[PDB]
C-alpha cells in the first residue's frame, strides 16, 4: 500500500506522479531494463520518415466543407496515426496488456494516464496485473477531461484516440474529417470543437516528452510555446511545428 | 464518454446511516468537483451536496446536520453518507463528476459524467416476497376481439419487482404499472397484457414475477373464469 | 437561497415543433446557469452549460439563452428522442437549486380508454382480503377520473391507481386502479362498479360485476 520509506529532509510537497503505474507490456524483447524495454523492442522506426510521411496531405488537398458540422462515429481504414487527419475512435477502456509505456492525454496540455483497476483505483503494478486497465474514456473539456490520447501498444505502434472528430461536410469523396483545428475548410471547425488528439493544427503537435516516441518523424521539429483558450481557462504549451 | 459507479447497500430501516460511495473515474484535477443527487419518488431532482477539488463542500442546509462528503484520492472514489436516517430519504441517489472554471468575473459549473443510481428504500419494514393473484380474463374484461389478463404482484418489500409473460415469449401489449406503497408499508405492482380474444383457451398465459431482494420466483399460470 | 421557477411544469409538444421551455431566477445568478435531459431510467445529461453553450455532441436543436434572472432552452424542431423532463439548474449560490422540471410529453389523438373490471381472486379470498382491479388501457390525454361505486356506494380512501409512461410508439397512457377491501366487507355488497370518465368519452362508461359474476 503505503511505503512509508522512513525520511527525507528538504522542503517538501504532496506525493505526486507515480512511475509504477505504467504499463511495460512490451512483447519484443521484454526487457533488460526501463529504457531497454521501449527501444531495443519496440519502435525500430530508423529512416523511412520520409515515405511514411509521404500518405499524409496538407489540409488544401480536402474537400471544402458545407453548411453545418457534425460528429463522425466511423473511424474507418485511416490507420496512419502519424498524419495530423487521422480520424481516431473515441477513447475507451483499453486493458494494461495493450500498452507499453506511458499514456498521454491532452487538455490540450498533456497529462499522464495510469494503470488502474476497472474501478478507476490506481494500480502499481507496472500494468503486468490482467485486470489493471487504463481507462481513457474522454469528454471534450470545458466539461470533460481531454480531447484525446497517445500511446504505444504492446508491439511497439504508435495508436490513438479522442474526439470523435467533425464532419465538416465536402464536394465529393476526397472529403476531411476534421480531428484539429481547420477554420480554413471549415470557419467553425476549431480545436475546441474538433480537436480529437495532439495536434493543435495541421502542422503542430503538443510536444511531450514522448513525442519524439509516439510521433517520431516530428524529430527534427521546432518548438514554440503558444497560449490557447479552451472554454475560458488559458492553456500555455509547447508545440513541435513545421 | 464517462460513466460513474455507484455502490452501497440500499435498504434501510429508520435512524440507520446511508452510506454511498461512487468511483468517479479519473484523478483529482483543478477545477473539478463532485457532487450527489437524490430523486425522492414523484418529486424531481434535488442537490445534496459537492466536494470539490480543494476539499471543501457546500450541502444543502436540510442534511448538513447530519450530511458528509468526502473524497478518498487514493482509490478515486466519492462518498455520501447520511445519518439518523429517516423513511422520507428513500429516493433515488445519483453521483455526478462535473467542473466548474471561472473567466474572471463569471463562472459556470455542469456536470458532465454520472453515475447509475442507487435506489435506496427506507422503511421500516421487512423484506417480504409477493404474492401473485391472477386478473382473469372474463366477458367483463374482454370486450372486442381483444381480451386483457394479467397478474396482481401483491405486498412486497422493497421496491424492485419484475414480471415477465410466457417466460419472456409474450412481448405485444404488457403493461406492469408502477407499483404503489400501501399503508401496510408493502407493495401493489400489477401487470396486464392484452391478448387476442380468439385465443383465451388454446394459448397458455404464464406471467413470471421475480422479487430478488427476497430471492423469491412465482410463475403463476393465468387462465380463464367462468 | 436563490429560487429557480421553471415553466411550464407540464408541455405536450409534436415532433416538429420550436419548444422553448424557460427558467427564471429569484435574484441574479449572472450566467452560471445549466440545463439537463432526464428521462425515465437514465441518468440526466447536459444539454447546456453556463446558460448558453453546448456541451460536446449535444445536438444543435438545443439553444440556450438568456442571463441575469430570465434563461431559455430552445429546442429548434422536437425529435422523438427529445421527449423527456428538462431541469435547469443555477451553479452561482451557496445551496444550488433547481427548477422543477419540464415534461415534455408527446400529443397525439385524443383515444378514449378500454376499461376493464377484473374480480378478486378465488386464491386472494382465502387470505382474508380482496382486490378489485380497473383497467383503463390505451388512452390519451392523460387526464382520467376512476371511481368506484359498491352498490352506488361510492368510495374513497380504499382506492389506489397508477399509470404508466407515454407509450414510446403509440403515445397512450394506461391506468390500474385497485380496490382493496377486507373479505368481510367485500362479502357484504353486490355490484362493484368502476365508473370512468374521460374526455374520449361522450359521457361517463362503467364497467361492472355481481358478486356472483
Ligand atoms: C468507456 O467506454 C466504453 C465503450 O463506450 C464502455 O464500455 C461499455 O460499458 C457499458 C456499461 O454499461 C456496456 O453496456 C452494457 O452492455 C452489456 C452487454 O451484454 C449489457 O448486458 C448491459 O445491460 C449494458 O448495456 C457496454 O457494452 C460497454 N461497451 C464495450 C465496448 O465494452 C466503458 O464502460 C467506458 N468506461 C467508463 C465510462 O468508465
Ligand atoms: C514500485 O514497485 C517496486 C517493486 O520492487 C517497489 O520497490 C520495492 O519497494 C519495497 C517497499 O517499498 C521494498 O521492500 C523493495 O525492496 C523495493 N524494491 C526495489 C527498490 O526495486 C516500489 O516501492 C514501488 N513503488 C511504490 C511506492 O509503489
Ligand atoms: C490484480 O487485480 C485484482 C483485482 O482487480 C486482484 O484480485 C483481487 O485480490 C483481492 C485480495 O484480497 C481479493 O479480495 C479480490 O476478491 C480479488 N478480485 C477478484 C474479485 O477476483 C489481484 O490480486 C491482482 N493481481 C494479481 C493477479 O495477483
Ligand atoms: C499495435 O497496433 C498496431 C496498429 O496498427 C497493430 O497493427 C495491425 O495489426 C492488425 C492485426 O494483426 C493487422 O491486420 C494490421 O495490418 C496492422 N497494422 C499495421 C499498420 O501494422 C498491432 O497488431 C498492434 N499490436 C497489438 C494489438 O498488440
Ligand atoms: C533530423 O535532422 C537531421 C539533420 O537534418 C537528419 O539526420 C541526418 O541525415 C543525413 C542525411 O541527409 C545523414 O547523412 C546524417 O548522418 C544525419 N545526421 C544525424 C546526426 O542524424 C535526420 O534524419 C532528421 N530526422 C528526420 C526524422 O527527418
Amino acid at each position: 500500500s503505503s511505503g512509508a520509506s522512513q525520511r527525507v529532509q528538504l522542503i517538501n510537497t504532496n506525493g505526486s506522479w507515480h512511475i509504477n503505474r505504467t504499463a511495460l507490456n512490451c512483447n519484443d524483447s521484454l526487457h533488460t531494463g526501463f529504457l531497454a524495454a521501449l527501444f531495443y523492442t519496440h519502435k525500430f522506426n530508423a529512416s523511412g520518415c520520409p515515405e511514411r510521411m509521404a500518405h499524409c496531405r496538407p489540409i488544401d488537398e480536402f474537400a471544402q466543407g458545407w453548411g453545418p458540422i457534425t460528429y463522425a462515429e466511423g473511424h474507418g481504414s485511416d490507420q496512419r496515426p502519424y498524419c495530423w487527419h487521422y480520424a481516431p475512435r473515441q477513447c475507451g477502456t483499453i486493458p494494461a496488456s495493450q500498452v507499453c509505456g506511458p499514456v498521454y492525454c491532452f487538455t490540450p496540455s498533456p497529462v499522464v494516464v495510469g494503470t488502474t483497476d476497472r474501478f478507476g483505483a490506481p494500480t502499481y503494478t507496472w500494468g503486468e496485473n490482467e485486470t489493471d486497465v487504463l481507462i481513457l474514456n474522454n469528454t471534450r473539456p470545458p466539461q470533460g477531461n481531454w480531447f484525446g490520447c497517445t500511446w504505444m501498444n504492446s508491439t511497439g505502434f504508435t495508436k490513438t484516440c479522442g474526439g470523435p472528430p467533425c464532419n465538416i461536410g465536402g464536394v465529393g469523396n476526397n472529403t476531411l474529417t476534421c480531428p484539429t483545428d481547420c477554420f480554413r475548410k471549415h470557419p467553425e471547425a476549431t480545436y475546441t470543437k474538433c480537436g480529437s488528439g495532439p495536434w493543435l493544427t495541421p502542422r503542430c503537435l503538443v510536444d511531450y516528452p514522448y513525442r519524439l516516441w509516439h510521433y517520431p518523424c516530428t524529430v527534427n521539429f521546432t518548438i514554440f510555446k503558444v497560449r490557447m483558450y479552451v472554454g475560458g481557462v488559458e492553456h500555455r504549451l509547447n508545440a513541435a511545428c513545421n | 464518454q464517462v460513466q460513474l459507479n455507484q455502490w452501497g447497500a440500499g435498504l434501510l430501516k429508520p435512524s440507520e446511516t446511508l452510506s454511498l460511495t461512487c468511483a468517479v473515474y479519473g484523478d483529482a484535477f483543478s477545477g473539478n468537483y463532485w457532487s450527489w443527487i437524490r430523486q425522492p419518488p414523484g418529486k424531481g431532482l434535488q442537490w445534496i451536496g459537492e466536494i470539490n477539488h480543494s476539499g471543501n463542500t457546500n450541502y444543502d442546509p436540510s442534511l448538513e446536520s447530519r450530511v458528509s462528503i468526502s473524497l478518498d484520492t487514493s482509490k478515486n472514489q466519492l462518498s455520501l453518507k447520511l445519518n439518523s436516517v429517516t423513511a422520507a430519504d428513500t429516493a433515488l441517489y445519483y453521483c455526478a463528476r462535473g467542473q466548474r472554471n471561472c473567466s474572471g468575473g463569471n463562472c459556470y459549473s455542469g456536470l458532465w459524467a454520472w453515475g447509475q443510481g442507487t435506489l435506496v428504500t427506507v422503511s421500516s419494514a421487512s423484506t417480504k416476497g409477493p404474492s401473485v393473484f391472477p386478473l382473469a380474463p372474463s366477458s367483463k374484461s374482454t370486450s372486442g376481439g381483444t381480451a386483457a389478463l394479467g397478474c396482481l404482484v401483491k405486498d412486497y418489500f422493497p421496491e424492485p419487482v419484475t414480471v415477465s409473460w410466457n417466460s419472456g415469449a409474450l412481448t405485444s401489449g404488457v403493461h406492469t404499472f408502477p407499483a404503489v406503497l400501501q399503508s401496510s408499508g408493502l407493495y401493489s405492482l400489477s401487470s396486464v397484457v392484452t391478448v387476442p380474444s380468439s385465443s383465451l383457451g388454446t394459448q397458455t398465459y404464464i406471467c413470471n414475477v421475480n422479487h430478488k431482494p427476497s430471492n423469491t420466483k412465482v410463475d403463476k399460470r393465468v387462465e380463464p373464469k367462468s | 437561497a436563490i429560487h429557480m421557477t421553471q415553466s411550464p411544469f407540464s408541455l405536450s409538444a409534436s415532433v416538429g415543433d420550436r419548444v422553448t421551455i424557460t427558467c427564471r431566477a429569484s435574484q441574479g445568478i449572472r450566467n452560471d446557469l445549466a440545463w439537463y435531459q432526464h428521462k425515465p431510467g437514465t441518468a440526466p445529461k447536459v444539454l447546456i452549460y453556463a446558460a448558453s453553450s453546448l456541451q460536446d455532441g449535444v445536438s444543435s436543436r438545443f439553444s440556450g439563452s438568456g442571463s441575469g434572472t430570465l434563461f431559455t432552452l430552445t429546442i429548434s424542431s422536437l425529435q422523438p428522442e427529445d421527449f423527456a423532463t428538462y431541469y435547469c439548474l443555477q451553479g452561482y449560490n451557496y445551496p444550488r437549486t433547481f427548477g422543477q422540471g419540464t415534461k415534455v410529453e408527446m400529443k397525439r389523438t385524443v383515444a378514449a380508454p378500454s376499461v376493464f373490471i377484473f374480480p378478486p381472486s378465488d386464491e386472494q379470498l382465502k387470505s382474508g382480503t380482496a382486490s378489485v382491479v380497473c383497467l383503463l388501457n390505451n388512452f390519451y390525454p392523460r387526464e382520467a377520473k376512476v371511481q368506484w361505486k359498491v352498490d352506488n356506494a361510492l368510495q374513497s380512501g380504499n382506492s389506489q391507481e397508477s399509470v404508466t409512461e407515454q407509450d414510446s410508439k403509440d403515445s397512450t397512457y394506461s391506468l390500474s386502479s385497485t380496490l382493496t377491501l377486507s373479505k368481510a366487507d367485500y362479502e357484504k355488497h353486490k355490484v362493484y362498479a368502476c365508473e370512468v370518465t374521460h374526455q374520449g368519452l361522450s359521457s361517463p362508461v362503467t364497467k361492472s360485476f355481481n358478486r356472483g359474476e
